[PDB]
């Protein structure tokens, strides 16, 4: 619960296949996961539709980080074709992945970088950049010249 | 004004209202740091001001 928390870390999901396999077999608490495993395609949609889930998850939580993660390296650090990962974008394009950017030479994609109007986004982003150094400037700057009068 | 008369009515004011009130109402007017709401106006005008542009044309 706490990895599924926030800030999902890349990590290899065979660690959880020990974790889930223990789950099935001890039965002191947790016990009707053969009951979660009951139908033939159930329990099937449901452990897919799991590792699917979280691997679109992730995708989700790293995608607001812009740290360009280069998806053509992390499908070899994930061990997978990228066959199902071009699936996994079509599962984007009903997951709103309308803000990205692909290339046709290349297969690395870009989570940013738009257009970028100046007078809409460098507008704001120049406006709380100069105004906040300008206030928070003229906050400490007073307050340590209040700090300073106690020395006398 | 039978029976009933007005006085004239002059001002004083010492160069301490003079500087205190004259600096004090400009202030007034002013910002703080007195640098902060230029910059405001400064970008507003590729943002707001185009739209009273227009309206201007």
């Amino acid at each position: 619960l706490l990895k599924l928390f926030t800030t999902m870390e890349l990590m290899r999901w065979s660690t959880l296949v020990e974790d889930y396999g223990m789950e099935l077999r001890k039965g002191s608490l947790e016990s009707p996961a053969t009951d979660v495993f009951g139908s033939t395609e159930e329990g099937e949609k449901r452990w897919k539709d799991l590792k699917n889930r979280v691997v679109e998850h992730n995708i989700r939580i790293m995608a607001k980080y812009y740290t360009r993660i280069t998806m053509k390296r992390m499908a070899q650090l994930l061990d997978l074709s990228v066959d199902e990962s071009e699936a996994f974008l079509s599962n984007l394009v009903v997951n709103k992945t309308i803000f990205a950017k692909v290339d046709r030479l290349a297969g690395i994609i870009n989570f940013q970088r738009p257009k970028d109007p100046n007078n809409l986004l460098n507008d704001w982003s120049q406006k709380l950049n100069s105004l906040m150094s300008l206030v928070n400037k003229t906050t400490h700057l007073i307050a340590k010249e209040e700090m300073i009068h106690n020395l006398q | 004004n039978r029976h009933y008369y007005s006085i004239t009515i002059n001002y004083r004011k010492n160069e301490l209202e003079q500087k205190m009130l004259l600096n004090l109402h400009k202030k007034s007017w002013m910002e703080g740091l007195t640098l902060q709401d230029y910059s405001e106006h400064c970008k507003h005008n590729e943002s707001v001001v185009k739209e009273m542009l227009e309206l201007a044309k």
